[PDB]
């Protein structure tokens, strides 16, 4: 899932993490009043979209730039009038852009030192790890390739929690000196407790900075959430902003389905993440291009099968469909019943290659054999990929 | 240390099983299949139904109760995600020698706590979660894998993907080699058994004459296994190893179903794992349909087929 900047910074602020004081505004006049309520020497106005590159974006109203600084609340409102309701395009959005319904109006703050600080679930370390570097403001992967000696880590015991010793040591390795070190360590501690509270897989702060006035502030941040914890994170997941996700993926999610759209013309209807990846791979190997990744999982119900199959027949790029099921917990007959129900309402007009094996395979083949649909039968995964690629080429 | 429990992976005809979540939809169906397959399922747990009878077998409220009364040495978990970490911990606390967790969707933070406990003992070996289970063909089936595709034989299979395990089994049955032991370690990022755990068993098991290792994008477990194989499987009596790594064509920065399966920060690509395994002498099948034929040919070259 995804949170807007104002949502993640509110979540951080409500949990003791120091961020820039800010208001969110739905209108230009609200933005102008927000600027006044702040009573700050300088103000930053930021368009609220999930994509990146907001600095170099351009609105369909002409305003070049999604982030602006001014000392005058009047300029904040003047700029906001060109943002709200107007589509903001950037290097990482579609050329159309994203309708900006909200802008953030926050106290601008001078940054006298930039550091990197994150907390993540580290598979290698079997639990949470603090990751920090005094080299702030750049891709941490670029720091790990150029200057791995400047990447500092602490392994946090999940039951003991972060120790003061660990927070202090990380504050020191990031360059924080004297009073600023105690500030930094207490923020590190609060970020770690937030990370656990919200079932994050990662909380990344960059820059984790100092201001000339001696404040430690989280200036920008990104939070990745564990989808598996949605059942105990209803409030946070309610805030999920799906407005920038690919539309078929959004549809699939409504039915607990994992769909990732690709660039090809051969649709894939597969169970299992590994078999689904391997089906995309073997289509490529045999000269085709897959249209999507789809992981039909666990105890599929007929209605989910039906809906998922329709996600494929509605993509305009699809010129053939490859169904490849190796059922263990997935019941092949439920797949067969869901597919036939979907096809009864479609004209199809696309080749349909079908490979089925595993649980209840025999009943499923009878359903398909009696359906009257033009199905191309496949004996194995290679045969299915070759037949799918041939049918469109 | 926890590695002392690796031997508990090698279930056999004498292994007796209980099913946690016995009376639920999936626990019932796959318990039925295990019964028909001949596996010694002797009961199960469902808190609040202790004393009842299910599939002709006793239901218990607790694992300790079920273990004492039935002598079971392994448990399989069909418990929903909000409760499955607690179910795993109960089996660990009861010192069940082998626990298999099928459940998909356990919070990562939950599994972090589970591993903390697991690594600090060695009575219990965990397979999973988000896995198909383990099967010793003809002797003991613990999980969701379709029974009829297996044939007892000579290839040890370890896989991060459930469904690709079935493919590897089916192909090695077709070419006549069969399977000695099949372990699906699952697609979650924090689990109880990795590649090296299974490779230790395979390299020391005389019944295992070759190995199929199935991996995918994400993490570094395949790179670790390559190094383990470099040092422990490079002699003249080395066992052939064949592998397929899923996700060569996957887009970067996307979770491909599995939480584990993601190319992040420029790390976790498939080709890097393929090159690493190739450096260790593993033969990597580029097509996932050709694992069986690829390892058959490696047996042919080494004059290992009966003929
Ligand atoms: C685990 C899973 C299979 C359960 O789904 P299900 O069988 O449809 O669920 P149900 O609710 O019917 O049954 C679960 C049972 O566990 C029981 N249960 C709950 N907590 C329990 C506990 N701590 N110990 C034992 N049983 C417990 C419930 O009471 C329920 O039984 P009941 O209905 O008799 O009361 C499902 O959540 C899942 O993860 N499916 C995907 C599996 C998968 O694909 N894994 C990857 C394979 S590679
Ligand atoms: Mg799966």
């Amino acid at each position: 899932m995804n949170l807007q900047e104002y949502q993640s910074k509110k979540l951080m602020s409500d949990n003791g993490v120091r961020v820039q004081r800010f208001f969110v505004a739905d209108t230009a006049n609200e933005a102008l009043e927000a600027a006044k309520r702040l009573n700050a020497k300088e103000i930053v106005l930021k368009a609220q979209i999930l994509a990146g590159g907001r600095g170099k974006g351009v609105f369909n109203s002409g305003l070049k730039g999604g982030v602006h600084l001014t000392k005058d609340p009047n300029v904040v409102g003047q700029l906001a009038k060109q943002m709200i309701g107007y589509n903001l395009a950037t290097k990482q959005t579609p050329k159309e852009g994203v309708k900006v319904n909200k802008v953030m109006v926050a106290e601008a703050l001078d940054i006298s030192r930039e550091t990197y600080l994150a907390i993540l679930m580290d598979r290698s370390c079997n639990g949470p790890v603090l990751v920090g570097s005094p080299q702030g403001g750049v891709d941490i992967e670029e720091v790990a390739a150029s200057n791995p000696e400047l990447i500092f880590k602490e392994q946090i015991d999940i039951f003991e929690g972060i120790k003061d010793s660990q927070a202090q040591r990380m504050a020191e390795n990031l360059g924080f000196v004297g009073p600023l070190k105690s500030q930094a360590a207490d923020q590190i501690t609060k970020l770690y407790n937030l990370f656990l509270k919200i079932d994050a897989t990662q909380v990344e702060v960059n820059p984790f900075g100092e201001t000339p006035e001696g404040q430690v502030v989280c200036f920008d941040a990104k939070i990745n959430f564990d989808d598996n914890a949605e059942f105990r994170q209803k409030d946070i997941f309610a805030m999920d902003d799906k407005s920038e996700n690919e539309p078929i993926e959004n549809e699939a999610a409504k039915y607990d389905l994992k769909y990732i759209g690709l660039d090809g013309n051969i649709a894939c209807f597969v169970n299992g993440a590994g078999l689904a990846m391997a089906t995309c791979d073997i289509i490529f190997l045999n000269g085709g291009k897959p249209a999507n990744f789809l992981d039909l999982g666990g105890g599929v119900k007929e209605a989910q099968v039906y809906q998922a199959f329709k996600l494929l027949t509605a993509d305009p790029k699809v010129e053939a469909i490859l169904v490849n099921i190796f059922g263990g917990i997935v019941n092949c007959a439920i797949i067969a019943n869901g597919i036939t129900k979907a096809c009864r309402e479609l004209e199809l007009k696309v080749p349909l290659v079908v490979r089925l094996e595993g649980t209840n395979v025999q009943e499923a083949q009878k359903i398909l054999n009696n359906s009257g649909l033009p199905i191309t039968s496949a004996i194995d995964l290679e045969d299915a990929a070759k037949k799918a690629v041939a049918s469109v080429a | 240390s926890y590695t002392a429990s690796r031997q508990h992976l090698y279930v056999d005809k004498n292994t007796k099983i209980i099913c946690q979540g016995f009376t639920g939809k999936q626990g019932t169906f796959h318990s039925q299949q295990a019964l028909e397959y001949g596996t010694k399922l002797v009961g199960g747990t469902t808190p609040g139904k202790g004393g009842q009878t299910h599939l002709g077998l006793p239901v218990f409220n607790t694992v300790k109760e079920a273990k004492e009364q039935t002598g079971a040495t392994a448990s399989v978990i069909y418990v929903p995600p909000p409760f499955a970490a607690a179910a795993i911990n109960e089996a660990i606390e009861a010192e069940i020698p082998l626990v298999v967790c099928i459940t998909q969707g356990i919070p990562q933070q939950d599994m972090v706590r589970v591993k903390h406990k697991l690594l600090r003992q060695e009575k219990t070996r965990l397979i999973g979660p988000n896995c198909p289970g383990v099967i010793n063909p003809g002797e003991c089936k613990i999980g969701i894998m379709p029974g009829h595709i297996h044939k007892k034989g000579r290839i040890g299979i370890v896989s991060r993907s459930g469904t690709l395990t079935y493919e590897a089994v089916h192909q090695t049955t077709q070419v006549g080699l069969g399977q000695s032991l099949c372990v699906g370690i699952g697609g979650d990022p924090f689990n109880g058994t990795d590649f090296i755990d299974c490779l230790e068993i395979f390299l020391n098991d005389s019944a295992t004459e070759g190995i199929i290792l199935i991996g995918e994008i994400g993490g570094n477990a395949e790179e670790n296994a390559a190094e383990f194989l470099k040092q422990h499987n490079s002699g003249p009596n080395s066992k052939p190893v064949v592998s397929f790594i899923a996700g060569l064509t996957a887009p970067p920065g996307r979770r491909m179903g599995h939480a584990g399966a993601i190319i992040a920060g420029g790390k976790g690509g498939a080709k890097e794992k393929i090159s690493a395994l190739q450096s260790a002498g593993v033969v990597v099948s580029m097509s996932p349909a050709q694992l069986g034929t690829t390892i058959y040919k490696e047996f042919e070259k080494r004059k290992m087929l009966e003929h």
